[PDB]
């Protein structure tokens, strides 16, 4: 792209504005290095959010000191913890 | 602008490997999401999250 | 072996048609490690106003010293004088 | 290839009052200075089998320079050297570099110049100083910095003392220490780090003794100078010189402040029995604890290290020792290079001192390491100044003597800026 | 210039 | 008629090359003292390849020490088969390469070299039909690199018509000497690539394996590693001192070899290397020589053939052996590991035969093989060049000397561009 | 104030929009699906666009570098008679498409 | 990069007034300049195309008409 383009999509030249296409030019690649950047920033964060929920689904699997430790756990249920968790999490995703 | 070049060399390979890994992870959680076990509970593991 | 100068002002006009047979291929990448940025440009103006907001840092605009002060001071006072 | 060697002050002159004694004995010079090429960077050659050390010995007391111009050393010596003021400079900055440290340094300077000027071929400078006080750290930082104007090039190395952080023996130290800095930062060009309290519990662990004197940590210091010159004289398979030490060992210009580490650090009675192979001597050589130098390695990261093996050493096992330690947990080299060993090898085995501590051992290793494990040591040592200089006390001492206080304003805000400068390149 | 950022070169007299 | 001079620069160069004209002398049957004790006219017949007649007997070598320290050099004066060199070729400053590329090449450099090249100009004049030249050093040290690749040029554009074989003793990870190893390597193949005509790599690591499981060493010093690559630097150039059934001069190794004029890194080994316990019991005929002389363990260097192809591969045969039976053995392995090959190169391998087996063996062969998987050396030396020059470490020391960020720039596009090159055509 | 006058185009319009389907109170999902493929038809027009004119400016420069390297290879060998005029090209630098 | 999302936001935007309001007449005239514009360039295309092949035959003539080099040295070129 910019090997063929490198400028941008009469009279003798100043000093300061000497450069401008050079500046189009970085200008590209910053904004192209930004873009970079967000889409590796949103997929940093949606890993760890798969990474997490992964973690969870094996701790419900398996029988864990967590997940005992956890006071919300169908394993072993103490006063309608697990209902009123579950009530909160329907109202709350509703 | 040389080293800039090469700083975005580096985030777009860095973004590849990311992209597989998440791309791996996803397809590893979707495997877990149907499995024997997942249904021989009388507590799903799905409700339960 | 030519200079820099003397290779760029030969061929064409600033160019350089490398002939097959050094070998030589440095402008195209072996496929591998290829690089294309055209996804990652945003297409919606939601996309134009996230990249705005990303980085507006960017966007936006001793002892040799005590020697120094001591040796400019020194002379001073012999100008003076 | 030789090096000289100028000792300032009480801690220096004492330190090669062991380092000169271990030196004959390596090269089986006798005390009166014969001998019934190796030797040539230490000593020249002259009369009838007759050597002279390329030292100076400077100090303002003479009450200690009596004691080497008269005890069984007074014919090795030449008696110019011995250089002697008049009264002490009285832990005192201005007293050690404004007062009376103008009168002494043209008889000292013009005395190295012509040891120089014999030397065959230089290659270095090596200066034993303790900053705990005027004499070393004033009178120090002034010929240091005359010897910096004049040669320049040739390269400095300061095995330098610093006061220990909790074990004190001056009240001033911390001001003096300040105050010299502001030379060994900046003139210096090798720093070699020493700490009494670190030998005190490395011979009261290892060398099994609870009251330790002064002359027990001269000797393993000594041991580790001739550890560290032993490349220039004998013959090894990786001889590593003093230029290889400033090429491998300072990353940055203004971050040369490297620690220090000698095993086996041993008895006469354990000897035998435990043994002292490569592949252990080289993970004793980092330990926390054997660093001659009371600070915490595990609280910073390592950016370079260099290893010298003494005795009977083979190359692979050097190679194999070092791959463990890089595969280890609890240390954690700098991210910044990947080769971050020095090798080198020697085959003089190490030189027991007879009526010593140490034993004759088939092989040592000495290791000196530049890493993040100092600003620490910078930061307390800048806390317990600046406290002091809140109340302006101590300091009208110094004010009456030369200093005022634009002295004290540079010394803290350079020391801000260097331990700044460590924090940074840390990560 | 006629690569980077010229956009005119024009050579001298002599 | 053909010769060649020879250099050893730094330390590693100097002492592999003192192992190297050891074993020359014992080949060609010479003592230490100089004179001719060996038994055949063979040898003798074509000893000026590496030698010259002094003075009645007295054999010299036509090889120039060098480095900037007197200790190496008394080393090897003192140690044996170290009294036979020309006084008048042991050039040696005396301040200290420092190990810095910039202290080999741009000061004690610019203030020894003119004399180096004297001396080599002096013995390449004596000479008449010059056949190239031989080099060897490091490329992980100061004067190694520095001085070796400094006068590697300036010999090159002063003789442009002479092959040129360099021994480059490549940094190894595993053993890592020094700090600046990649920085040094960065800056000299940078060189190379671009002057020298063929550099074989050699490194430490495979140099140990090989002492470790093939001859079964227990403590292999760096005599044993300098006895192994001696043994393949006297058999890169057998066809000069004797006779062979197909000959196969430097230049035609070189020509049958480097298909593209960068390509010219060769990965060398030798056989039969066998430990002094099971020699007794093993064979040594053609269809075991070659299998050694492709297993990948037994190659020096650190790249498994396996990851990787071929381009070219070179077999050197020496002894009294059969030349159907060598070709049948280089086309059934052909046939064999076609994966490992390329594919627009009908009979990738160049096989040659000389008729005098080295003293003792009675058989023994020579692999040297262009494979396209030696990027990897290059790859990992890169990645530990750009693990440092993020942050400018060490970068002072050549900045002060006169170097800027520019050529370390190049130097670093250099090597990627070579990796480029490697891996296009796999 | 360009940017300024395009934004105030895009509320007026985005307005209209609104009333417009508050008015018509159509169902969503024919409906919807009409807006979809003909927003897949103009979002490939868009793009088909983007690519051939970038296709255009490169096998314009190709050419012209072509034309150049040809007259300089006939000039060395010292053909005088040089045929073919440059193009207007705008960018002129070493690439790819040479050979 | 503004000034031309907000152009095809607005373009867009229209497209989808035009469809609901069943306008739909212009809309699709305007895709049809759009297609016409495709055609037009599409066709310079293959103009440049075809003279690139027509600038390489009478290059190849020229050097075989003197045959002082061969028919081809060096590099090769490519073809469209
Ligand atoms: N290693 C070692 N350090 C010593 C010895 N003697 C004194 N020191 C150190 O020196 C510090 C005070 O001694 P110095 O300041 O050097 O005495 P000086 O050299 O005469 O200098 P002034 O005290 O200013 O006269 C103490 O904090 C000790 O740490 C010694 O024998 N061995
Ligand atoms: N094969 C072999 N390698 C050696 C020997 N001695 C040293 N080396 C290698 O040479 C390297 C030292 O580089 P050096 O020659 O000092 O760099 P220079 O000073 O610039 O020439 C080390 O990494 C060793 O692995 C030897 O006797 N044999
Ligand atoms: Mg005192």
């Amino acid at each position: 792209q910019e090997k063929v383009l490198p400028f941008w999509n009469g009279s003798e030249v100043d000093e300061w504005d000497y450069l401008n296409c050079f500046f189009r030019r970085y200008n590209k690649a910053l904004l192209d290095k930004t873009a970079i950047d967000k889409e590796k920033s949103r997929l940093e964060r949606e890993n760890a959010d798969l990474r997490s929920i992964l973690k969870q689904y094996l701790d419900g699997i398996s029988v864990n000191d967590d997940v005992l430790n956890n006071p919300v756990n169908p394993l072993l249920v103490v006063n309608n913890r697990l209902q009123i968790t579950l009530t909160e999490r329907n109202k709350a995703r509703a | 602008y040389l080293a800039l070049l090469q700083e975005r060399a580096g985030s777009l390979r860095d973004v590849e490997s990311l992209q597989h890994q998440n791309n791996e992870l996803r397809a590893l959680l979707n495997q877990y999401l149907s499995s024997r076990i997942n249904d021989e509970l009388q507590i799903p593991p799905t409700q339960i999250i | 072996k030519p200079t820099i100068v003397e290779r760029y002002a030969n061929y064409g006009s600033g160019t350089y048609a490398p002939l097959q047979r050094e070998g030589r291929f440095p402008e195209s990448k072996p496929l591998g490690k290829e690089i294309e940025t055209e996804g990652y440009a945003p297409v919606t103006l939601k996309g134009v106003v996230d990249l705005e907001s990303f980085l507006p840092s960017r966007l936006l605009n001793q002892r040799k010293e005590a020697a120094v002060q001591r040796d400019l001071k020194a002379i001073n006072d012999l100008l003076d004088t | 290839r030789e090096v000289i060697s100028i000792h300032i002050g009480q801690a220096g002159i004492q330190v090669g009052n062991a380092c000169w004694e271990l030196y004959c004995l390596e090269h089986g010079i006798q005390p009166d200075g014969q001998m019934p090429d190796a030797f040539n960077t230490f000593f020249s050659e002259t009369g009838a089998g007759k050597h002279v050390p390329r030292c100076i010995f400077l100090d303002l007391e003479p009450t200690v320079v009596d004691e080497v111009r008269t005890g069984t050393y007074r014919q090795l010596f030449h008696p110019e050297q011995l250089i002697s003021g008049k009264e002490d400079a009285a832990n005192n900055f201005a007293r050690g570099h404004y007062t009376i440290g103008k009168e002494i340094v043209d008889l000292a300077l013009d005395r190295i110049r012509k040891l120089a000027d014999n030397c065959t071929g230089l290659q270095g400078f090596l200066v034993f100083n303790a900053v705990g006080g005027g004499t070393g750290s004033g009178l120090g930082s002034l010929l240091l910095e005359r010897l910096s104007v004049d040669y320049g090039k040739k390269s400095k190395l300061g095995f330098t003392v610093y006061p220990s952080p909790q074990v004190s023996t001056a009240v001033v130290e911390p001001y003096n220490s300040v105050l010299s800095t502001h030379s060994l930062l900046e003139h210096t060009d090798v720093a070699v780090m020493l700490d009494n309290e670190a030998i005190y519990d490395i011979c009261r662990r290892s060398l099994d003794i609870e009251r330790p004197t002064y002359t027990n940590l001269n000797r393993l210091i000594a041991q580790v100078i001739s550890s560290l010159t032993a490349s220039l004289r004998f013959d090894g398979a990786l001889n590593v010189d003093i230029t290889e030490f400033q090429t491998n060992l300072v990353p940055y210009p203004r971050i040369h402040f490297m620690l220090s580490s000698y095993a086996p650090i041993i008895s006469a009675e354990k000897a035998y029995h435990e043994q002292l192979s490569v592949a252990e001597i080289t993970n004793a050589a980092f330990e926390p604890a054997s660093m001659m130098v009371k600070c915490d390695p595990r609280h910073g990261k390592y950016m370079a290290c260099c290893l010298m093996y003494r005795g009977d050493v083979v190359p692979k096992d050097v190679n194999a020792s070092v791959a463990t330690i890089k595969t280890k947990r609890t240390i954690q080299f700098v991210d910044w290079c990947p080769t971050g060993f020095k090798c080198g090898i020697n085959y003089q085995p190490p030189t027991v001192v007879p009526g010593g501590d140490l034993a004759k051992v088939q092989r040592a290793v000495c290791m000196i390491s530049n890493s993040t494990a100092i600003g620490e040591i910078f930061s307390r040592l800048d806390h317990k100044f600046d406290l002091m200089y809140a109340k302006r006390a101590f300091v009208h001492w110094y004010v009456g003597e030369g200093m005022e206080e634009g002295e004290f304003s540079e010394a803290r805000e350079d020391l801000a800026a260097l331990e700044k400068d460590f924090e940074e390149v840390g990560a | 210039h006629e690569q980077q950022l010229g956009w005119d070169w024009r050579p001298p007299d002599d | 008629m053909r010769e060649i001079v020879h250099i050893q620069g730094g330390q590693c160069g100097n002492q592999i090359g003192a192992k190297f004209w050891e074993v020359v002398s014992d080949e060609h049957g010479i003592d230490p003292t100089g004179t001719y004790h060996g038994d055949s006219d063979l040898q003798l017949e074509r000893i000026n390849v590496y030698f010259n007649e002094a003075t009645g007997g007295r054999y010299v070598p036509r090889a120039i020490l060098m480095d900037l320290e007197p200790g190496t050099m008394d080393s090897v004066r003192s140690g044996p088969y170290g009294q036979i060199f020309r006084p008048d070729n042991f050039v040696f400053g005396q301040t200290g390469a420092g190990n810095n590329w910039a202290k080999g090449h741009y000061t004690e450099g610019a203030e020894l070299i003119d004399s180096v090249l004297d001396v080599v100009r002096k013995e390449a004049e004596s000479c008449d039909c010059l056949q190239g030249f031989q080099v060897c050093h490091s490329l992980g040290g100061g004067t190694g690199s520095g001085m070796g690749t400094l006068l590697i040029s300036k010999i090159r554009e002063e003789y442009p018509d002479r092959m040129m074989l360099t021994f480059s003793v490549v940094p190894s990870p595993k053993v890592s000497d020094t700090v600046v190893e990649p920085y040094n390597a960065t800056l000299s193949v940078h060189q190379l690539v671009e002057n020298a005509d063929e550099c074989m790599v050699l490194d430490n690591e495979a140099l140990y394996d090989i002492c470790f499981r093939t001859l079964k060493l227990t403590t292999p010093t760096f005599g044993d590693l300098n006895h192994l690559i001696s043994a393949v630097m006297s058999g890169i150039t057998c066809c000069l001192r004797f006779p062979g059934q197909l000959n196969a001069d430097l230049r035609k190794l070189a020509v049958n070899l480097i298909p593209f004029p960068r390509l010219h890194f060769f990965m060398v080994g030798f056989t039969p290397l066998t430990s002094r316990g099971s020699q007794q019991y093993r064979a040594l005929t053609v269809p075991e020589l070659t299998q050694q002389m492709w297993d990948a363990k037994n190659m020096m260097c650190a790249a498994d053939p396996r990851h990787g192809r071929y381009l070219t591969a070179s077999a050197l045969f020496r002894g009294r052996m059969s030349t159907k039976e060598v070709d049948e053995q280089m086309l059934n392995v052909q046939n064999k590991n076609s994966s490992y090959f390329v594919e627009w190169i009908p009979n990738n391998v160049k096989s040659s035969v000389c008729d005098i087996p080295p003293k003792g063996l009675k058989m023994s062969a020579t692999f040297i093989g262009n494979s396209t998987a030696i990027q990897e050396m290059f790859k990992r030396v890169s990645e530990q060049f750009t693990a440092m020059f993020r942050r400018k470490a060490f970068l002072h020391w050549y900045t002060g000397e006169g170097m800027d960020e520019m050529e370390f720039t190049e130097a670093e596009s250099n090597m990627n561009d070579l990796v480029s090159e490697y891996q296009q055509y796999q | 104030k360009k940017v300024e006058a395009l934004g105030e185009a895009l509320e007026m319009k985005e307005a209209q929009l609104a009333e417009v389907l508050t008015a018509a109170n159509l169902d969503p999902g024919t409906l919807a699906a009409i807006n979809q493929r003909l927003e897949e038809v103009l979002d490939n027009k868009n793009q088909i666009i983007k690519a051939l004119q970038y296709d255009v400016a490169k096998v314009s420069k190709a050419h012209n570098d072509l034309i150049r390297v040809y007259e300089a290879k006939l000039t060395e060998f010292g053909i005088p008679v040089d045929e073919l005029g440059f193009r207007p090209l705008v960018t002129n630098t070493s690439t790819g498409p040479a050979g």
